């Protein structure tokens, strides 16, 4: 299109001269070998084209050729389990060709072009097609692909090709204008997938973790974040929301993220089972990954292209839920393209739009009802870093008053070993008094009654604690003991989960419900016997403790007699004294 | 005493970080307009 | 007109132009493109070599060949009316509804003219709200701007709500016209997202109170300096609705914090000299510009009182938005996040929220001639309780005098029964028996602040 | 050859040689001057005016009409053969030794060339150590990084020759062929005096294990780019060993905290930005370059495993250097203060250290089936005697009990006899042992982590 050279090179920012009508927000290809990049900046006749590769070694001199098409995706079938670079080329592909090493310039199609797929119409000519209806679907594994309308596409149908089996390079359904559709489309990443209208989420997001589903829920359509220093927990908690959760795909991102994380999901994922059908766990998983020592701008490129995966999926009638993972990342690549086109910066460093940026991403994520009448829901699930461990980062701070749930890990409970170490005093869920129609329906009658018993057990047995710091387990009451050890049974006991288990690893909520249940009757029942008058040493040692203390490693196959048997042992064992 | 001495540390490391941005960007204003008054000289 | 071809720079949120002398400085511009699509603008620092805009939508797909600006109007003006009362814009002022838009009856700017100092009047009537925390400690008259230092997780979207669903006047308290005076919202929202947006919609539809108040949108997913303009259109509709057609408004402005953001960022994209911790040096006089627009004047009846909702961002009063925000209105109500913890509700911490204009809007002949005096003697008390808390965290509960513990229980029991109201309507009477009641736990003669006479009058 | 005069602008650092095309960015140039003396430099920031040069030594003694750079290669690199395995070279790759120089059989490029995410496997076997506390609790695995996070006054280099003095990967525990994996050690060094250059020089040729490694040394009087240029040459080294000679590398790097202060220099000079007290932006963009450098691929069958040895500024563990380094390496193994004071070596306090690939490379076939059992055991253990330690400490020994006595005791024998370890060479079956004997002061039953078939076999 537009034909220009290099002027200046300056780390990962190029110039190039002699570029007039080149606009604004484009691809272009750089240098001699193909190194896509971005204009993002235009003086005079130049533009300041922002490379995603290595850019070293490049002369001044060598052509730069534009396109005109601002960053597009190639969304169709034969997405879903498979790995993806930032910029959405298959990682598989390019190492069987080009050795176990990551080379530039290799160039790869998005999707693949030589399987084909049995075809079947849903569109008889002269219909009426408009934007965003169905034309026909082809089976995936244990799915349904649909082939929608490309949004602000409408016409006349005029021939539809019959049923068989046809590549993803065939026009299958010919409009009256003249136009052709195939069996995918390609939309920019810079903009949002328009909708009907949004909804407003009544549904949980049952992830497995009995802190997560029980203290701070998070409705089906909302966002949330996990901050926390180093060494806390947040990929085991990342990757075990990744394979428990209750959608029907999952979209990792990763973007500054160690690849040894990317290579346990892929060489973990295929031996497992998605707990909704039954097929292999990776067949509902489209992960992205580039990695910390691969380029930085495709860091950027990498969080758009996940967001409009899970927007494209939203739009075919499924429920997925998408995890980020650092978004700090994110915001050290854009104050470091920042510091090169050399503007003046904001507190520490940041150039003052990070927070729009943020807003933007975290906006487009709700549940909607889509332009073919059927519902959808997009979950979001963001990590964050701090620099030193303090929720006090511009990333950390605008990143709140943004979010839904909030999820503060701690390094106190990470460094005694009190793992998923979320500090039950420092979080908050505003999704918590829109799901009770939802518990009251489905789980129990009395389960909200419950569950606030068990947190202001937690919020006045904490003022205590710190006179027991003070003076000692001894001077306390029969009153404040009775206190101490039932908030220490349920700390050690409920709240506590060991995720590397082959059976405490997920926990149903009608299991939740049951071991609350059995630690508010043991409090119940101990209270009147201690008034009874008996002591607290032998309210302790009954062996019922740790018939209760082994609650959460039996199975959900036959949790109910186990409870039942329990709850009849307490009544027993608290009736003789 | 320790708790009080941490604190301390941390106000401190906090006040002496918010003055490398007042020289930075006073530099930055420096050389704005060393490159305008290398232009002013009649108009 | 198509006229103004030839800019010849463009990076982020500013684009210039070459010779270009007969833009008035701050005009109006639009920036149509290659394709059709119009965007607009505003001209800063016109010069004669070139002119800089202010480009509101964005700058994606303006290339330097094709591309052109064109002249609108030389001053920015809201085409304003009356009917206009049921409507629902958004940021610059189209119509995001499924009606056409108004036929205008005046069109007025939208940045300023002040009021004479010579042309006001004291704000003295009195608007009670149903909140004992607000009516008897901090009154709220007509006529004064008082915000919400609200926080990250707390409330504060419904205690707006609430406010605005139960504020009525008391006509038969002072002598006036029985029943005269229902309110009218302009309601004015930059950067909220989808759920406050839709809680706040709920809420207003379920009272009927929407179809008397006028709704700027300015959510999250769209441009900044849109933000920056909406608070001035729903201002200038305000001013008008009041000061020409004898209204009562009440203008809730949410989130004050995203505003500076904008204007911070389109400052340092113009390196601007920042004044501190960022955001730059005339910071303060743009709060004071779409700050001191409400008040009441003499002659007319009309009156415009404001509730700026903003976050403060890191819990801190130290930061400059609250530090400036606090010089310059009169007043100030904050949440409290400790409070908020134990089920409180409204969390309103009663010590570090205060308002100036209560001491001329309550007393005798308007409330009642004894509520001062109570309010001093609750504070006086309640802290007195506060610092008996740190007492005991330093000594225990066992080792204090007889009456430190009635201190003690008055401050617990302040914060169980006077402050926690559910979502209950009170009245100034029933909030002044309350108050009246916990005032009575302490023993007499220990409040110097009350006077004998109506110390023995209510016990 | 004599190319490319006519510079223009030196200035401290830089040097700014005009009209030059054929430079490409990052390539390596050679100031010669006036006396034949020759020194490096880097084409940073080539443009079409002028390509700005950075000098690697010093700028003494340098004119714009006698100077003149000319290329040396496109990109930097260094020769590697197989025979330096019992070399020891400095920095840049120069032989300082009492042998010639090496022949290369090719030159390879010393930077970047990340792996592909899907050609790599899961660290698997394990790597003894002879240290009780890391093989027992924390043990290392074949191809992972675990720092040690040091001090300004403890023993690290001691401990760093230790390690690299007795590790050996045990063929015999869980299955293979005993004599066929080789091993090797690519000991790098930055910022060391002469009393620890010669303390490793001796060490490493008293035991004659100088016969399996190589050595770069980086003497604290030399030009900062070669302690930035070290790391680099030895990972070279290390992943052509390693991915094609098969070899089982172990590198062990010294001082990051100079690395990381040279680093923080040699950018300052350029005018970017200072990130977070002192050190530029992308210091975690600099780490992660050269840790991600080891890691084991399939289909190969060598590997490659790192400790980089770094000493925590003021004992801060928020710090930007150790917190950089803990956000990108997978476990860390922290040596402790109070342990040294008490005369404990090597003093290491087993509380906030693990590792996290740990469980991969241990259990069922691996080592022996009671591994991760006695971890758990000895970690509550000490755990508990810690916290009556800490309860005692604080009241009095008056109204102890037993199962406390019993927890006590295990604590001070465990301090006394399992970290406590001289400079013996303990095999995996002997600290087991010792595991054991110390499990054997607890009553059967109430150690209620591990099986009972292991309990019936031992203790």
């Amino acid at each position: 299109m537009i034909q220009g050279v290099i002027q200046k090179i300056a780390g990962p920012a190029v110039i190039a001269k002699g570029m007039l009508g080149a606009r604004m927000y484009d691809i272009c290809k750089v240098g001699e070998e193909g190194l896509v990049g971005e204009i993002i900046r235009l003086d005079g006749d130049t533009a300041f084209v922002q490379v995603y590769e290595d850019t070293s070694g490049l002369k001044v001199g060598e052509p730069v050729v534009s396109t005109g098409l601002p960053l597009a995706v190639e969304l169709g079938p034969g997405m879903l389990n498979g790995i993806y670079d930032g910029i959405q080329r298959p990682l598989e592909r390019i190492r069987e060709k080009t050795g176990i090493y990551i080379t530039r310039g290799v160039v790869v199609h998005a999707l693949d072009r030589e399987k084909k797929w049995a075809w079947t119409p849903m569109v008889k000519p002269g219909d009426e097609v408009r934007g965003g209806m169905v034309l026909g679907t082809v089976p995936e594994f244990g799915f349904t692909h649909k082939i929608l309308v490309p949004p602000d596409v409408r016409g006349r149908v005029k021939e539809v090709k019959p049923a068989g089996e046809y590549t993803v390079e065939e026009p299958v359904v010919v409009l009256e204008d003249g136009t052709e559709l195939k069996m995918y489309h390609t939309w920019p990443v810079r903009r949002a997938r328009p909708v009907q209208r949004k909804l407003d989420p009544n549904t949980p997001f049952l992830t497995g973790m009995r802190i997560l589903d029980v203290l701070f829920p998070v409705a089906m359509g909302g966002t949330a974040a996990i901050p926390g220093p180093f060494g806390s927990g947040k990929t085991v908690t990342q990757q075990s929301l990744a394979k428990w959760s209750n959608a029907d795909v999952v979209v990792y991102v990763g973007c500054g993220e160690r690849g040894n994380e990317m290579t346990d999901v892929l060489v973990e994922f295929p031996e497992l089972t998605d707990p909704k059908t039954g097929g292999p766990l990776m067949h509902r998983t489209v992960l992205i990954a580039n990695t910390s020592n691969m380029p930085v701008a495709a860091r950027e490129a990498s969080i758009y292209v996940g967001v409009t995966i899970a927007e494209y999926f939203r739009d075919q009638g499924f429920s997925v839920a998408l995890m980020a993972d650092s978004t700090s990342r994110w915001a050290e690549a854009l104050r470091e393209i920042s510091s090169r086109l050399e503007e003046m910066p904001a507190e520490e460093g940041y150039p003052p739009y990070l927070a729009a940026r943020l807003a933007a991403f975290y906006e487009r994520a709700g549940k909607v009802i889509t332009l073919g009448g059927e519902e959808g829901a997009v979950t979001i699930v963001g990590a964050v870093s701090p620099p030193g461990g303090d929720m006090s980062e511009p990333v950390t701070q605008s990143t709140l008053r943004i979010v839904g749930a909030f999820w503060r890990l701690d390094a106190s409970l990470a460094f005694r070993r009190h793992f998923p170490a979320i500090n039950w005093n420092g979080s908050y869920s505003l999704f918590t008094s829109a799901l009770d129609p939802w518990y009251r329906e489905n789980v129990a009658e009395d389960y909200p009654e419950l569950r606030d018993a068990i947190s202001e057990l937690l919020q006045r047995e904490a003022g205590l604690q710190e006179i027991v710091q003070l003076v000692g387990p001894d001077a306390l009451q029969d009153a404040e003991r009775l206190v101490i050890e039932v908030g220490r049974i349920i700390r050690e006991d409920f709240l506590q989960q060991n995720a590397y288990h082959e059976v405490d690893a997920y926990c149903s909520m009608k299991k939740a419900y049951g071991i609350m249940k059995m630690i508010l009757a043991f409090y119940k029942e101990a209270e009147a016997a201690i008034k009874r008058g008996v002591s607290i040493d032998e309210i302790l040692q009954l062996p019922v403790l740790e018939r209760i203390g082994r609650a959460r490693y039996v199975s959900e196959e036959e949790f109910p007699a186990y409870f039942e048997e329990a709850m009849k042992e307490i009544q027993g064992a608290f009736k003789a004294l | 005493i320790p708790g009080i001495r941490a604190q301390i540390r941390f106000i401190q490391q906090v006040l002496e970080q918010r003055e490398r941005e007042d020289t930075f960007r006073l530099k930055r204003i420096k050389g704005k307009i060393e490159a305008r008054e290398a232009e002013e000289e009649g108009g | 007109k198509k006229e103004y071809t030839g800019i010849t720079y463009i990076s982020g949120p500013l684009l210039f132009v070459e010779n270009a002398k007969d833009l008035a400085y701050g005009a109006i511009v639009d920036i149509k493109d290659g394709t059709g699509r119009v965007r607009g603008g505003q001209v800063i620092e016109v010069s004669e070599e070139y002119a800089v805009i202010q480009v509101f939508e964005e700058t994606t797909g303006l290339d330097l060949a094709t591309t052109s600006v064109s002249l609108v109007e030389d001053v920015a003006r809201l085409g304003v009316s009356k009917e206009m009362l049921g409507r629902r814009f958004n940021g610059i002022g189209k119509p995001i509804d499924g009606l056409p838009p108004i036929t205008p009856e005046k069109r007025l700017p939208i940045t300023g003219l002040p009021l004479n100092p010579v042309a006001r009047r004291k704000p003295e009537q009195f608007i009670q709200t149903g909140i004992s925390t607000i009516d008897v400690m901090n009154t709220l008259v007509r006529g004064q701007k008082l915000p919400i230092f609200s926080g990250s997780g707390l409330p504060a979207n419904e205690i707006a709500a609430q406010i605005a669903r139960q504020a009525t006047v008391r006509p038969d308290l002072s002598g006036e016209g029985e029943k005269e005076e229902p309110f009218a919202v302009v309601f004015a929202a930059m950067g909220i997202t989808q759920r406050e947006l839709s809680y706040f919609i709920q809420e207003f539809e379920r009272t009927g109170a929407l179809s008397r108040s006028v709704l700027f949108l300015n959510k999250a997913d769209d441009p900044t300096i849109e933000r920056i303009l909406t608070p001035r259109m729903a201002l200038t509709v305000a001013e008008y609705l009041a000061f020409e057609h004898d209204y009562h408004v009440l203008v809730i402005l949410t989130d004050m914090t995203n505003y500076c953001e904008a204007l911070r960022e389109i400052g340092a994209a113009r390196e601007e000299i920042p004044g501190r911790r960022g955001y730059p040096g005339y910071m303060y006089t743009d709060l004071a510009t779409i700050y001191e627009r409400a008040g009441v004047v003499e002659g007319k009846k009309g009156s415009v009182t404001q509730i700026p909702i903003l976050s403060m961002p890191d819990d801190d009063r130290t930061h400059p938005i609250p530090d400036l925000t606090g010089y310059i209105t009169e007043g100030q109500i904050q949440l409290s996040r400790e409070l908020h913890r134990k089920g409180i509700y409204p969390p309103i911490d009663p010590l570090p929220s205060l308002s100036r204009l209560m001491n001329n809007g309550v007393g005798k002949g308007k409330t009642r001639e004894d509520h001062k005096q109570v309010s001093d003697q609750l504070y006086s008390a309640y802290a007195n309780g506060v610092d008996i808390r740190k007492l005991v965290a330093i000594i225990g509960e066992d080792a204090l005098t007889e009456n430190d513990r009635r201190y003690l229980q008055f401050a617990d029991a302040f914060e169980r029964f006077f402050i926690n109201q559910g979502q209950q309507n009170r009245s100034i009477e029933e909030s002044l028996q309350i108050a009246w009641a916990l005032l009575s736990m302490l023993p007499q003669g220990e409040l110097k602040r009350i006077s004998k006479d109506h110390i023995g009058k209510y016990y």
